[PDB]
């Protein structure tokens, strides 16, 4: 009904200009993070977390592929 | 007096009886010794006539 | 051995040995003719 | 030991609360169906998926599970319910026939 | 017809024999119900008073 | 206090500490599937939903060895 | 390609259908307590049901076989519930899984039936006011009858499940090869379908059913 964009108008929606250093400074954080190879203190909990949400960025970017190609199933050609 | 201080202790013990749904069937078994499988007379399962059941 | 024949064999005892002796007989009758099904075969 | 009252607060049939609770923290309310939809659709979109008739088939038995479940659901709870009361009744009733028979005695 | 190829024919005799003669059976003995709770109201071997 | 739960204990060595044993494997399959019957199951007032879940596993297992026959049928050839 | 749902199931190299085979028991759990939930309170009921139904006919000596003939009734129900499922391996498709049930069981009934009651085991070939002239032929047919008895059983199971399997998946076939037209015809298909699952439930009951009666007959005739 309206309660869905009631969620998606916080959630499903795109980076504001305003909040994009935020996102830079939490990819030099990871990767930081990856560099020293402080991961060992995250949690399976915690790694478990980050790797679906990493799964789910994966599928946004399948679903960018499917309305890419103009076909769900497979590729119409 | 005798009889009456036996009737005593068992009307204690049937008034001290753990609730029925914590009860297992061994505690039945215990509590009213009438509700146990005559594994004796009947030694194969359900361990009572087929019309009982 | 232990707490298997204690939970398995104990209880299935009276019907492996006394109840299932002809239900013993046709399986060896049944693994005679499936022998013969896959020999043939 | 006496049961719990509820049991693990599944959404759907299918999925526990536990999850959406997992992914509440980082990716919120719709987080979770984001999630269902995209595997979805990448499943069905890179045919891990192969749409058959055992597609239709699917749909039919689930659909046949669905009506059946939500109709006679209620019946069967109530009827599970009510033979564990007779039970109940039952037994309290045979407990206080003794103690009046000893009582008596 | 698959039901015709004898080479898989054990691996579905030998699970069925396990479950259907083994778990099942052991799974029904666990399966009891227990006589009624009748309770006597009636029972005392009493006597007449000493005379 | 290396006991410490998996989705809290971060360490391969912990893989290996567990009872990979024939007995450990029966008794890590037992607890799960008595951790899921008194979630689910073993209620008074407990839901169809401990059933479905169970079926839903059940069919993605099937379609699982299903998979060599479909892939057969897909109707794209990428 | 028509028959891939009754090749024998492999995940990863592995014979599948050893844990297909293994599972149905696992959702008949039990318990020692007096007052419990709802699934084993519903499934006791029908345990009791099912006993009394089965059983009573039966004498003493027949009555033995309660826990054989329950169980039978109980394993064979729940493989053709769990073979309606989508994409699942139905073992009672089979027809060596059929034949191993049913071999045993009528071959125990008529060997206790020539054990003892051998008397009576050798008149049952004879009914009772049999004419003169005609009791030659009557035995030559109530005997291949007793001989035929164990594999009617098995393909009876299997015939019959593997069809109506095979008759929902061709249904299921019409209905994707009639989505990319006429829609009201697809619906139309598509309520066949589950006209047709509704009665493939009922057929797994009463093959069930079947099968457990014709055994307990077979068991009735020789105690
Ligand atoms: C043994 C093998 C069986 C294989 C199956 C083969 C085919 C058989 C089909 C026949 C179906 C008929 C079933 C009817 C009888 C079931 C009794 C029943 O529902 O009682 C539930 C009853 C009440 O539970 P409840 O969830 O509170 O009641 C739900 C209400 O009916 C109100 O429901 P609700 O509206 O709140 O529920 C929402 C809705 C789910 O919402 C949806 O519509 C979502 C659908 C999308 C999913 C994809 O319903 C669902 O849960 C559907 C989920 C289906 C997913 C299946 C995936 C596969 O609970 C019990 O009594 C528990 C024990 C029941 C005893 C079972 C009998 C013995 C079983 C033997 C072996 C198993
Ligand atoms: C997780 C899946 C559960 C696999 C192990 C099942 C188990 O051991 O529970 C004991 C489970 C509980 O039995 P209960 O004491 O009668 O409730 O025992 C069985 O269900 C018999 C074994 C079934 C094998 C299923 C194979 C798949």
């Amino acid at each position: 009904l309206a309660t869905f964009w009631y969620y998606a108008k916080v959630e499903l929606v795109p980076p504001t200009p305003a909040e994009i250093p935020r996102a830079i400074q939490s990819l030099k954080k990871i990767v930081n993070s990856a560099q020293t190879g402080s991961f060992k203190q995250l949690t399976v909990k915690e790694a478990v977390l980050n790797g679906l949400v990493a799964t789910e960025v994966l599928m946004w970017f399948y679903v960018g592929e499917i309305i890419g190609k103009r076909g769900i199933i497979g590729y119409d050609v | 007096k005798a009889r009456i201080v036996e009737y005593e202790k068992e009307m204690e013990k049937m008034k001290n009886l753990i609730p029925f749904d914590q009860m297992t069937i061994e505690d039945l078994n215990e509590a009213f010794p009438e509700t146990k499988l005559d594994k004796k007379k009947y030694p194969y399962w359900p361990h009572q006539p087929i019309e009982n059941l | 051995l232990q707490s298997i024949i204690k939970n398995i064999w104990i209880p299935m005892k009276p019907y492996y040995t006394k109840v299932y002796q002809e239900i013993w007989i046709g399986m060896g009758l049944m693994g005679f003719i499936v022998y013969k099904i896959r020999a043939a075969d | 030991p006496p049961l719990p009252e509820y049991g693990g607060k599944v959404r759907y049939g299918l999925i526990p609360e536990e999850f959406f609770q997992f992914l509440y923290p980082k990716t919120g309310v719709t987080g979770p169906y984001v999630l269902g939809t995209g595997l979805i659709l990448y499943a069905l979109s890179k045919e891990i998926y192969v749409i058959s008739a055992e597609t239709f088939t699917a749909l039919s038995v689930l659909g046949v599970m669905v009506y059946g479940i939500k109709k006679y659901g209620p019946f069967v709870a109530d009827f599970a319910d009510k033979l564990n009361e007779q039970k109940l009744a039952q037994l309290e009733e045979a407990k206080q026939a003794s103690i009046q028979h000893i009582q008596n005695a | 017809m698959p039901q015709l190829n004898t080479t898989v024919w054990p691996t579905m005799i030998t699970p069925m024999l396990l479950t259907l003669f083994l778990i099942t059976q052991l799974k029904m003995l666990n399966t009891n119900y227990h006589l009624p709770p009748s309770p006597k109201p009636m029972k005392m071997k009493n006597y007449n008073k000493p005379w | 206090k290396k006991l410490l739960e998996v989705k809290l204990g971060e360490l391969p060595s912990w893989i290996l500490m567990r009872d990979f044993s024939p007995s450990g494997i029966f008794g890590a399959f037992q607890r799960g599937y008595y951790r899921y019957y008194n979630k689910y199951i073993n209620v008074k007032k407990g839901s169809i939903s401990g059933i479905t879940m169970v079926l839903a596993c059940y069919v993605l297992f099937s379609y699982s060895f299903s998979y060599k026959h479909l892939k057969h049928e897909r109707l794209r050839k990428y | 390609n028509l028959f891939a749902s009754f090749i024998a199931p492999t995940i990863l190299g592995l014979p599948a259908a050893v844990l297909i085979i293994l599972f149905p028991p696992l959702l008949i759990p039990t318990s020692k307590y007096l007052i419990n939930n709802r699934l084993i309170t519903t499934q006791q009921w029908l345990i009791k049901l099912t006993s009394k139904q089965m059983m009573t006919m039966h004498n003493t000596k027949g009555r033995t076989w309660s826990l054989m003939l329950v169980s039978l009734i109980i394993f064979i129900a729940t493989t053709n519930l769990l073979g309606l499922l989508p994409h699942s391996f139905t073992p009672t498709t089979q027809l060596s899984m059929n034949l191993a049930m049913a071999i045993p069981l009528w071959a125990g009934t008529v060997i206790m039936g020539f054990r003892s009651k051998i008397k009576n085991a050798l008149a049952h070939f004879l009914p009772q006011g049999t004419p003169t002239p005609l009791i030659p032929m009557l035995v030559i047919i109530e005997t291949i009858s007793l001989l035929i008895q164990p594999m009617a059983l098995a393909v009876r199971l299997t015939a019959n499940i593997t069809a109506g399997h095979l008759l929902m998946h061709l249904i299921g076939s019409a209905t994707l090869a009639m989505s990319t037209i006429n829609l009201p015809s697809t619906l139309i298909i598509f309520t066949i379908l589950i006209l047709l699952t509704i009665l493939e439930i009922a057929v797994a009951l009463i093959q069930a059913y079947v099968f457990t009666l014709l055994v307990s007959l077979y068991l009735h005739d020789n105690t």
